[PDB]
């Protein structure tokens, strides 16, 4: 068949692997981290999707920003994101990391982690239920499944 | 000839796996990254291991020494070394040599 | 002395001499959001959700401290049934807090299994929260004047079922830690605090009771209906991490003792003060009576006015002594709300409690204080 | 009333000392830990098979904000701005003016879903049950702008979920 | 349930079984259906070399009985 | 036919390591009331494949290293020696039949300590170097007891030949007369292999492979998981010897394999049940508790055959 | 023997889904091969089941359709494909389907 067909099946192989071994580095900053722990708890068992409970920043594929990002913590967050080997995705959890939430008008709060790092999935809630966070992780898996990295390379 | 072949195979395979693991990722051509006070307790444990290891080197041939006809002498010399190995441990123990609280 | 900046929401600048710690200097503010300055631009009702987010493991105990303080300035009194729903949900919330404290403390020193067993129970106690308020964590259920809504039918039956089987869950936790020699070695004679220094450093809660001080606000300065329930206050003898671990495990058992009595002694009646100028009227009578509609309109736009004055109200929160210093100027917005988080004083004693210990003992000491940085930083 | 947790003196008779000697040498109490973890291997796990199974909720659950109508299709909201005044996070922005027929209706009704703390005060303060929090908790997006709802999104949510909002209110309206 | 952990264990059991089965079969394939000769000491090596000469062929696993005598 | 033999050893070793990651995650999951991987493939059987592919197409992480050549030497040594410790193992016929196989395995495992040291050197992090020095001290300390305990068991077998441990146990398992040594041997393998409760290298809130991410990190992981099986295979031969029937060799492998697996499972069982030691508490467990007992039992087993006329044969 | 009816249940699951092909379809789509009573089916193709012998949380589940609103959902299923009327019964907000 056409060359695109072959290159488009290698893409599905790598995309299948990447979305089946998502290793998150959780930035547990505030109350939202308690719901993140409840996603690893027996009822939802994130590990059964291939999402290990906790991994070191150098081994991580996705960063979950779960809590209020303050002006003091902002530079430390961007340093962990710069040291993440690619491909790297960012998931914003809760209203604080989305747009500041209850502290949007504070003098010491960054109004959304999207001001510091790029974000792939926004999860609304205060806090999102462990089921809503799981729904947001499964939506990132579908986003990795629509990637066309090799198709773009072939037609360059 | 078989041991040399086996050793060559295990370290040849380990070499290929390493070099490909340092190159296969380097084809995505990602965007350019653009980014002790000496402790005397660690040395003491290292040395104490060496002196015990040498004492063990003198105990290794015990299985063969049990076959001799001078068993009375062999037994006395075997327990002498182990007792001297126990006295060495007992000396460091009582001199605070096994402690980690600075 | 090697200096290590163990940065990240806690940053410790430690001065090590080989293995021992010589100076521990916590740096905080990584979770400072200016809660106390926002509360001044909110009404008294609009500031209730802020207290759920101070110590986000003991949500409904935080709400209770604020409500008691505002009721004291108002000079009103919640009805008896509301008081029993607050003692009841104040002891469910103590199980949530001690499970997080004990399991996360054990998870940092290696023991990973008890976290997953006991966090299944936390999942069931979140359903009680979601069945009375609709939110799993930040219920905003306890409010000045009582509670928002009455318990739904069938809730007290489920709470009874959960209470029958919980003691067995604590026993499994104790079969893994209490007599384990590895666990005891990591806690016994670690972080010893003397009774006189605990008082002078500002400690409260188990930090006092672990060192022998016989003090518990639920028995010395009772609030709500804590004087109508019978329970024991466990006291340690050694003042180390192991004693405080036993104290937290025993308080979990005595919480089940209180929950058993609250279910049997729950009285009928209303669940919020029958004063429409403080608590809103029911929607049925807000749509038929002019007076009720007027009062609904004002309590949700302007709020109720609080007489001028200042108060400091403290409760025996699971972490320790939680209180607010609330100042009123005679309007519907607070003039000043100082929050006394128990972790602020406990984390300040880390340098003293960590003297003569090892680097790995600091993790155990931080976990025995039950530190949550939502309340430390506010 | 108080109790001591660790004020028991170990027995020093010969049998008791030998019991603690056998425990130290034969690792008796470390093998109980193995037993407890072996029991859990043969217990049924508490995991549910999401997204094919869901976690139980209640009619009071607070989820995605939504706007309702009367049975005749008329909007319930009459632009009283009580929800705008009690929102702790200042997430509701409302503008109103007389409609073409003289009714009191809104020209703007925006909720910043990234400022909302999902607290439920707006549905308590509404005197006509116009704004509610629905039972939906799966609306994660891929851009920050999709979480800024305007009147059209909120009215579409009400038309999308009315079948479930109506039955949830019916099951709880006698408590509120 | 717990028995769903067995499929993963089954693969490990088969994988660890192959190395011991392969060597046993290969040795019998290369030594005329007998166990590979063990020679730890020079006496046992001297006899093996002798059997290589007596074999006629240059192999020590070809045995000659009471038919090369007379 | 020998080159085929090696691949019949090397290749199934890596597959066993590949699916040991799956089993560890499920056994831990079911002990923690979870399910573990059960989505990627039926019952998680494709999960190892997904991780391996992902780790080998992930961006390299190597920062500046002082001795970059030493950066590549460390993984090669770790994986070459891990596979080399399998060649003398009787199952029931060794690939290479050594007369001093036991010394060979002792010697090879004492050289693996260089992988930890070279990795710490090349990391260009003075803090990581401290982490590597702590690991080396732990490893060498427990090599003392592995050697003495092993010496005490060979005084009942009569030689350093691994194949001779099958004959020594033809009537009875060696655990019965040497269960005190089995307990200390089993716990030293945990400490020698850097496994919980002795895995203080993973004291995240309290390692030396941090500088590695993806690719070479996977190779170190396989080297460690390959040693767990080998050590538990060594324990089965040493203390749980299996009967050998020359006319049915495959029966030995089945029984031998089951014992090796059950001992590999117990490693996962232990990690799920206990907290970890401090560094100074797992150094006192060796110098002040095990070593005093190991020396005493070494004296006992030197004189036990002599005073009972039970000295084993030399040949 | 209780040990034999365990195997019997493992077999009635193969027939419960309509043969090997149906058994493998649910195994690779839902990772669960249980058999329960059919409570209904919506206009989008989703089928809803029920088994009250299972512990709370697993006594209700849905097998999503293979095509909704013109989108192929054989592998790409989503939790938002449940219509509002069934959303209430699926989350145990009511006992009435
Ligand atoms: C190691 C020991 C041998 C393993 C045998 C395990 C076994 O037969 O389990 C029966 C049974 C398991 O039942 P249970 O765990 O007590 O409770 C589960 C429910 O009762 C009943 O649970 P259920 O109603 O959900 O039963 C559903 C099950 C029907 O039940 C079974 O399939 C169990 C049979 C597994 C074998 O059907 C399935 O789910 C099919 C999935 C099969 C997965 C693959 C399992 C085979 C592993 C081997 C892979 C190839 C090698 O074992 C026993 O209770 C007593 C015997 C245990 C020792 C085995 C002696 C033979
Ligand atoms: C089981 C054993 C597991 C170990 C073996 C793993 C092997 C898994 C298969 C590897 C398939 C090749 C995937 C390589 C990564 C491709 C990729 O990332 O695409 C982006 C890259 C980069 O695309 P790009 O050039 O357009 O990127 C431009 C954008 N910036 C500037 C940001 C980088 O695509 C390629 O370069 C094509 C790679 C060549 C195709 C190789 C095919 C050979 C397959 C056999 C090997
Ligand atoms: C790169 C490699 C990194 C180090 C790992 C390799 C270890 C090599 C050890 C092999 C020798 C051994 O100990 O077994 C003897 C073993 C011990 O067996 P044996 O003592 O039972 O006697 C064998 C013969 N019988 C039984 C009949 C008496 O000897 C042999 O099996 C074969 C004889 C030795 C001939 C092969 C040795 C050639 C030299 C190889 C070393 C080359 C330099 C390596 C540099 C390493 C750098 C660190
Ligand atoms: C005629 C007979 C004459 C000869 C008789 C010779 C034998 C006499 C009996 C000797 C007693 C046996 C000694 C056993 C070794 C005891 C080691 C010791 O000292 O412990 C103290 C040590 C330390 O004890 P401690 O921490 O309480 O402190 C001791 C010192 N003080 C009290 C002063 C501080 O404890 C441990 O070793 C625990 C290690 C952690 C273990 C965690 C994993 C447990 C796994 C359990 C499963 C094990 C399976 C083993 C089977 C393997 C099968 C292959
Ligand atoms: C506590 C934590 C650590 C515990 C480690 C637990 C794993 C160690 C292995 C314990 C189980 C013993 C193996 C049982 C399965 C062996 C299957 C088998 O080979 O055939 C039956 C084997 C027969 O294999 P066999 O070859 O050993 O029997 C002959 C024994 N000799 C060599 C002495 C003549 O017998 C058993 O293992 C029965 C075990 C009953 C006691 C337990
Ligand atoms: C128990 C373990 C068995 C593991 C091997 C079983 C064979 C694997 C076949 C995988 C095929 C995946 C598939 O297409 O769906 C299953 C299929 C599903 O059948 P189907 O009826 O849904 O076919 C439609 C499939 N699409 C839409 C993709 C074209 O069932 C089979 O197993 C057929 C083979
Ligand atoms: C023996 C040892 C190996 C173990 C083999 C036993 C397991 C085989 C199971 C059968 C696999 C067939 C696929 C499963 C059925 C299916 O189609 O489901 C689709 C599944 C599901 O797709 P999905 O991820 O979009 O769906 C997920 C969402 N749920 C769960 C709701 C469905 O996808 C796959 O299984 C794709 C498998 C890809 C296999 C890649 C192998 C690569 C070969 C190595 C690399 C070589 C280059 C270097
Ligand atoms: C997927 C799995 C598919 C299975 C096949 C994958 C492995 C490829 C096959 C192995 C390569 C074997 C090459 C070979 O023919 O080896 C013959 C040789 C025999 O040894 P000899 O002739 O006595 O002397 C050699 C001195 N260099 O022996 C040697 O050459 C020594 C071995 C050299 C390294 C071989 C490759 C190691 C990596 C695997
Ligand atoms: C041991 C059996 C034994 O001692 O009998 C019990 C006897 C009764 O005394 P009792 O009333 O129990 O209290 C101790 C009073 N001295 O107890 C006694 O009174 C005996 C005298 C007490 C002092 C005996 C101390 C002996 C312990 C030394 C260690 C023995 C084990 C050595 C081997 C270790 C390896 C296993
Ligand atoms: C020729 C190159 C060699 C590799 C061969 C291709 C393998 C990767 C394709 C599957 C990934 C995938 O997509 O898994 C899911 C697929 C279906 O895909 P879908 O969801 O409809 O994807 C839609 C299109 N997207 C992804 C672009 C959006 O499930 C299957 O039915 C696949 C199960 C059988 C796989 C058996 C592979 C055997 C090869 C082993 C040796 C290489
Ligand atoms: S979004 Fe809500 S739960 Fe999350 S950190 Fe902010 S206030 Fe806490
Ligand atoms: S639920 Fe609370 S935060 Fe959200 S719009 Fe209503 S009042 Fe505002
Ligand atoms: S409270 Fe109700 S009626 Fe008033 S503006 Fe808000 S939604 Fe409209």
């Amino acid at each position: 068949s056409r060359g695109e067909y072959v290159v488009a099946k290698l893409d599905d192989l790598i995309n299948w692997a990447r979305r089946s071994s998502l290793w998150p580095m959780t930035f547990g900053l505030a109350c939202c981290a308690v719901e993140m722990m409840h996603m690893a708890a027996p009822r939802y068992d994130m590990d059964r999707f291939g999402v290990v409970f906790r991994a070191s920043p150098r081994q991580s594929d996705v960063m979950i920003v779960a809590g209020t990002l303050t002006n003091k913590m902002a530079p430390a967050l961007r340093k962990v994101y710069d040291q993440m080997p690619e491909p790297r995705y960012v998931v914003s959890m809760g209203s604080c990391a989305n747009g500041g939430g209850y502290y949007h008008y504070s003098y010491s709060v960054v109004r959304g982690c999207d001001r510091i790092v790029p974000v792939d999935i926004y999860v609304p809630g205060c806090p999102p239920t462990a089921e809503a966070l799981l729904y947001g992780i499964l939506q990132l898996q579908k986003k990795i499944k629509r990637e066309k990295r090799l198709r773009i390379w072939y037609r360059r | 000839m078989n041991l040399m072949l086996a050793l060559l195979t295990n370290f040849t395979l380990a070499t290929l796996l390493v070099i490909i693991a340092f190159w296969l990722p380097q084809l995505n051509v990602y965007s350019e990254k653009t980014s002790l006070p000496f402790s005397m307790k660690f040395f003491l444990v290292a040395i104490t291991f060496l002196l015990f290891d040498l004492e063990i080197a003198l105990l290794l041939p015990l299985p063969w020494a049990s076959q001799t006809a001078n068993l009375n002498t062999m037994l006395t010399m075997a327990l002498f070394l182990i007792i001297l190995l126990a006295v060495s441990l007992a000396y460091e123990w009582t001199q605070k040599g096994l402690e980690w609280t600075e | 002395n090697l200096t290590l900046n163990f940065g990240p929401v806690l940053r410790l600048v430690m001065e090590l001499s080989g293995e021992m710690v010589r100076k521990c200097d916590p740096h905080i503010g990584l979770l400072h959001r200016g809660t106390e300055k926002l509360i001044e631009y909110k009404t008294y009702l609009q500031a209730l959700p802020y207290f759920d987010r101070l110590d986000y493991v003991s949500m409904m105990c935080n709400e209770q401290a604020y409500s008691l303080a505002v009721e004291k300035l108002l000079n009103i009194r919640p009805p008896p049934r509301a008081q029993w729903i607050r003692v009841l949900f104040g002891e469910i919330t103590r199980l949530l807090n001690h499970i997080m404290a004990v399991t996360t403390h054990a998870l940092d020193i290696g023991a990973m299994t008890p976290f997953f067993w006991m966090f299944e129970e936390r999942e069931k106690m979140f359903e009680f929260y979601e069945r009375v308020s609709g939110a799993r964590m930040h219920a905003a259920y306890v409010r000045p004047g009582g509670v928002h809504q009455d318990l739904p039918l069938g809730l007290m039956d489920d709470i009874y079922e959960f209470s029958k089987n919980f003691s067995l869950r604590i026993d499994e936790l104790e079969e893994m830690l209490t007599n384990n020699r590895i666990w005891r070695n990591r806690t016994v004679d670690i972080g010893i605090v003397t009774a006189e220094d605990a008082l002078n450093y500002g400690f409260s809660g188990v930090m006092l009771r672990g060192s022998g001080i016989q003090w518990d606000l639920r028995k010395t300065q009772p609030y709500d209906v804590y004087d109508q329930v019978e329970f024991d206050v466990p006291i340690g003898s050694r003042g180390d991490c192991y004693d405080r671990y036993l104290c937290r495990v025993e308080e979990m058992r005595q919480s089940i003792r209180i929950i058993s009595q609250c279910l049997n002694k729950m009285p009928p009646g209303e669940i919020k003060v029958d004063d429409a100028k403080v608590s809103p009227p029911k929607r049925a009578e807000m749509k038929t009576s002019m007076e009720s509609l007027i009062h609904h309109f004002k309590l949700y736009t302007e709020g109720y006015q609080v007489p001028p004055g200042a108060t400091y109200t403290a409760i025996e929160a699971p972490k320790g002594e939680f209180g607010v210093y609330l100042v009123s100027d005679g309007s519907s917005r607070p003039y000043r709300c100082k929050i006394k988080a128990p972790g602020f004083a406990h984390l300040a004693g880390l340098d003293k409690m960590s003297k003569g210990h090892m680097l790995a003992d600091v993790v155990a000491i931080i976990g025995t204080q039950d530190i949550v940085f939502g309340e430390v930083d506010r | 009333t108080y109790k001591y947790v660790n004020l028991r003196e170990p027995s020093m008779d010969m049998k008791s000392v030998t019991d603690r000697a056998a425990q130290t040498l034969l690792w008796t109490e470390l093998i109980r830990g193995l037993g407890m973890t072996l029991s859990y291997l043969f217990r049924e796990p508490a995991t549910i098979n999401y997204p094919f199974e869901k976690g139980p909720l209640s009619p009071r659950f607070r989820g995605e904000h939504a706007l309702r109508r009367y049975p005749s299709g008329e909007e319930r909201c009459i632009a009283c701005k009580l929800c705008e005044a009690v929102c702790p996070a200042q997430a509701i922005t409302i503008e109103a003016e007389p409609r073409a027929d003289g009714s009191r209706r809104t020209t703007r009704y925006d909720i910043d879903m990234t400022k909302c703390i999902y607290c439920g005060f707006c549905q308590e303060a509404c005197p006509v049950d116009a704004i509610v929090e629905g039972p939906n908790f799966e609306f994660s997006t891929e851009t920050h702008e999709e979480l800024l709802y305007n009147k059209e999104k909120l009215l579409n949510n009400g038309d999308k979920w009315e079948a479930e909002i109506a039955a949830n209110i019916q099951a709880d309206y006698l408590y509120r | 349930m717990w028995f769903e952990v067995l499929p993963g264990i089954a693969v490990m059991g088969v994988c660890l079984f192959i190395p011991g089965m392969a060597t046993a079969r290969i040795h019998r394939f290369s030594n005329g259906g007998k166990e590979k000769r063990v020679a730890h000491y020079p006496y046992q090596w001297y006899l093996m070399e002798r059997d290589r000469r007596v074999s006629g062929v240059n192999r020590s696993y070809v045995s000659k009985g009471l038919e090369n005598i007379d | 036919m020998f080159m085929i033999n090696i691949l019949m050893l090397i290749i199934p070793i890596l597959l066993a390591v590949a699916f040991l990651t799956l089993v560890e995650r499920k056994v831990l999951g079911y002990m923690q009331l979870r399910k573990g991987p059960n989505v990627v493939g039926p019952y998680g059987l494709l999960q190892p494949i997904a991780d391996a592919i992902k780790l080998f197409i992930k961006e390299p992480l190597r920062p500046a290293t002082s001795s970059a050549s030493m950066f590549i030497l460390a993984p090669i040594m770790a994986l070459g020696l891990a596979l080399t410790m399998w060649i003398p193992l009787p199952m029931p016929y060794p690939l290479i039949n050594m007369n001093l196989g036991v010394l060979f395995m002792l010697a090879m495992s004492s050289l693996a300590v260089y992988s930890i040291l070279w990795s710490g050197w090349a990391s260009n992090s003075k803090y990581a170097l401290i982490g590597a020095l702590r690991a080396v001290a732990q490893t060498i300390s427990y090599e003392v007891t592995l050697a003495i305990i092993l010496l005490s068991v060979l005084l009942m077998s009569g030689s350093f030949t691994l194949s001779t441990l099958i004959t020594t146990q033809e009537q009875m398992w060696l655990i019965l007369p040497a269960w005190p040594l089995a307990m200390m041997w089993f716990i030293s393998t945990l400490a020698e292999t850097n496994r919980a409760p002795f895995d203080l290298t993973e004291g995240e809130s309290e390692g030396f492979n941090v500088e590695y991410a993806a690719g070479p990190f996977a190779l170190f992981f396989m080297a460690e998981y390959a040693n767990i099986i080998m050590m538990n295979i060594f324990t089965a031969i040493l203390f749980l010897g299996t009967s050998h029937n020359p006319h049915m060799p495959e029966l030995y492998t089945i029984n031998f394999t089951i014992k090796s697996l059950l001992l590999t499972m117990s490693f996962l069982w232990i990690r799920a049940s206990y907290p970890r030691f401090r560094y100074d508490q797992l150094m006192h467990l060796l110098w002040k508790n095990f070593l005093p007992l190991t020396l005493a039992l070494c004296m006992w087993h030197v004189s036990l055959p002599i005073l009972t006329s039970g000295i084993p044969p030399q040949t | 023997m209780e040990l034999l009816q365990v195997l019997k249940r493992g077999l009635q699951q193969v027939s419960g889904h309509g043969g090997l092909r149906g058994y493998l379809r649910v195994l690779f789509r839902a990772n669960d091969v249980r058999v329960g009573t059919l409570v209904g089916e919506d206009k989008y193709g989703n089928k809803y089941y029920e088994d009250n012998k299972q512990f709370f949380g697993r006594h209700r589940w849905v097998i999503y359709t293979t095509e909704m609103n013109g989108k192929n959902t054989f592998w790409d299923v989503d939790g938002s494909m449940v219509p509002p009327e069934w959303h209430r019964w699926l989350h145990c907000m009511t006992d009435d389907p």
